[PDB]
């Protein structure tokens, strides 16, 4: 069966036909007992001195609002994103997960990762199904219909698959699948976790969220650093808390 | 000449100027991740093969970056990226951090191609794994719907890749099989004793 021919026939994307799309439970519980209280801070990140965010972070999730997320609807250009001083708040060993979209971000987002000093180790793909709606408006450069987004993973310093399959969100809904959070937390990369350009709807235990549209803030740098003072400085986030 | 054609050779040393221009070029290189070093991939004479059209370039691991390098050095802008979701015969899905469910194929444009059927397919392939290192036949159907009847050239193909309207080059092909008269003409002129 040629699903590409089938999509040309019927408007059903090939990913519509992927099927199915342990001890993992215990690891999830250890993550959940390990998680810091959620913390969040409204900040216009264009105008915001990033260095106020301390301590340096083990994980950075970066979800800038690309103009392409608003097909039928302040956007950030890759120009703006590349100027963020991401390297000033990243720990010497740390990880970045950058949502790149499906256009020039696949290239420009790689330039950022190198500019901030990371090498890319994984290319995580959000494949969007259209089971509930067998039509697209193409970017002028596009050769094919774009049915996916890329979240690039980066490492600097010394269980899950690289696919997320969900149904295409409603027009003007820009949320990324919450599955990206499970993939991250399962890596057990440390507990200082920053989500840049989060929203009220993305706040989450174990995470600090900073964004222009947050309606409330609770961030205090000294309180936040208190969660990781000894004897907690190096926990993976997947181990039992120290008494 | 519409039926399959091929040239067993070393793509490093073949004078590809004899082959003419192609609406589509596809390459599935053996990346140094019988491989080629990175300088041998940069120096491949891709730029002569096309004036206007598309390049399909499979990549993996660090050739994800390096293939973007060759792609740009060779004169292309990357305009799309196809991913193939690997399944079994029952449509379930099959890098030291995450398990890999896909292979990547960069899509690059050169010049100004006109009369192509952009938008017909979508950038995801779902299809069953065949041999090791064996790309899915669906890409040929997508490439034929995008640019029907035009000439296409595949670099680093194996015998199973030979397709109508395509000229396959690779060092595991059986001999030289050429039917287009101009290609036969330029091939005998440049290679009178049939040795490359
Ligand atoms: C996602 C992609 C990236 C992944 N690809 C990986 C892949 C691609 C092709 C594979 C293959 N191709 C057949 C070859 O002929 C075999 C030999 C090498 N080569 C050459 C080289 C050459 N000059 C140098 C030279 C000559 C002589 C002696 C030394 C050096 N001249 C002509 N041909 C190609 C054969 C076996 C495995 C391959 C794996 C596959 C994908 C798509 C799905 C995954």
């Amino acid at each position: 069966n040629d699903y590409c021919q089938h999509f040309v026939d019927t408007g059903h994307r090939p990913q519509n036909f992927i099927r199915d799309v342990e001890l993992i439970r215990l690891k999830d519980e250890l993550i959940a007992k390990s998680n810091t209280p959620p913390m969040y801070l409204q900040a216009d990140i264009e105008a915001f001195d990033i260095r106020e965010l301390t301590p340096k972070f083990d994980v950075i999730l970066l979800e800038p609002p690309l103009e392409e997320y608003y097909r039928e609807t302040k956007c950030w250009t890759w120009d703006d994103i590349m100027k963020l001083e991401i390297d000033e708040i990243a720990a010497p060993r740390s990880f970045i997960f950058l949502w790149c979209g499906s256009g020039e971000g696949l290239d420009l987002g790689r330039v950022c990762l190198r500019k901030w000093g990371y090498r890319r180790c994984e290319d995580i793909c959000w494949i969007k199904t259209n089971k509930n709606n067998p039509t697209k408006t193409l970017d002028p450069k596009a050769v094919f219909q774009r049915t996916k987004e890329h979240c690039l993973m980066g490492i600097k310093g010394t269980v899950d698959i690289d696919l997320i399959i969900t149904e295409e969100p409603e027009i003007g809904n820009i949320e990324k699948p919450v599955e990206i959070f499970h993939i991250i937390e399962h890596f057990c990369l440390g507990r200082r976790r920053l989500h840049l350009f989060g929203r009220d709807s993305t706040i989450r235990p174990g995470w600090l969220t900073v964004g222009p549209t947050l309606t409330n803030s609770n961030y205090n740098a000294e309180t936040y650093a208190s969660y990781f003072s000894a004897p907690n400085s190096y926990l993976t986030g997947c181990t039992e808390e120290i008494e | 000449l519409f039926p399959p054609q091929w040239i067993c050779c070393d793509i490093r040393y073949l004078d590809v100027s004899i082959l003419g221009k192609f609406a589509v070029v596809m390459a599935d290189p053996p990346w140094d991740i019988g491989t080629l070093t990175d300088d041998e991939m940069r120096r491949l004479n891709i730029p002569v093969l096309q004036d206007d059209g598309f390049l399909f370039l499979w990549v993996t691991g660090r050739a994800m970056e390096l293939g973007r390098e060759c792609l740009n050095l060779w004169g292309y802008e990357r305009v799309d990226e196809i991913i193939w979701v690997k399944t079994n015969q029952l449509q379930r899905i099959i890098g030291h951090w995450l398990n890999h469910g896909k292979e990547h194929c960069l899509v690059g444009v050169k010049g100004n191609p006109q009369g192509f059927n952009q938008g017909l397919d979508c950038d995801v392939i779902v299809a069953e794994v065949r041999s090791t290192s064996h790309k899915p036949d669906e890409i040929y159907g997508m490439i034929e719907r995008l640019s029907p009847g035009t000439r296409k050239i595949e670099l680093f193909g194996r015998p199973h890749n030979v397709q109508p309207n395509w000229i396959t080059l690779g060092n595991q092909l059986d001999g030289i099989h050429l039917l287009d008269p101009d290609v036969v003409a330029r091939f005998k002129q440049r290679y009178p004793d049939g040795i490359i």
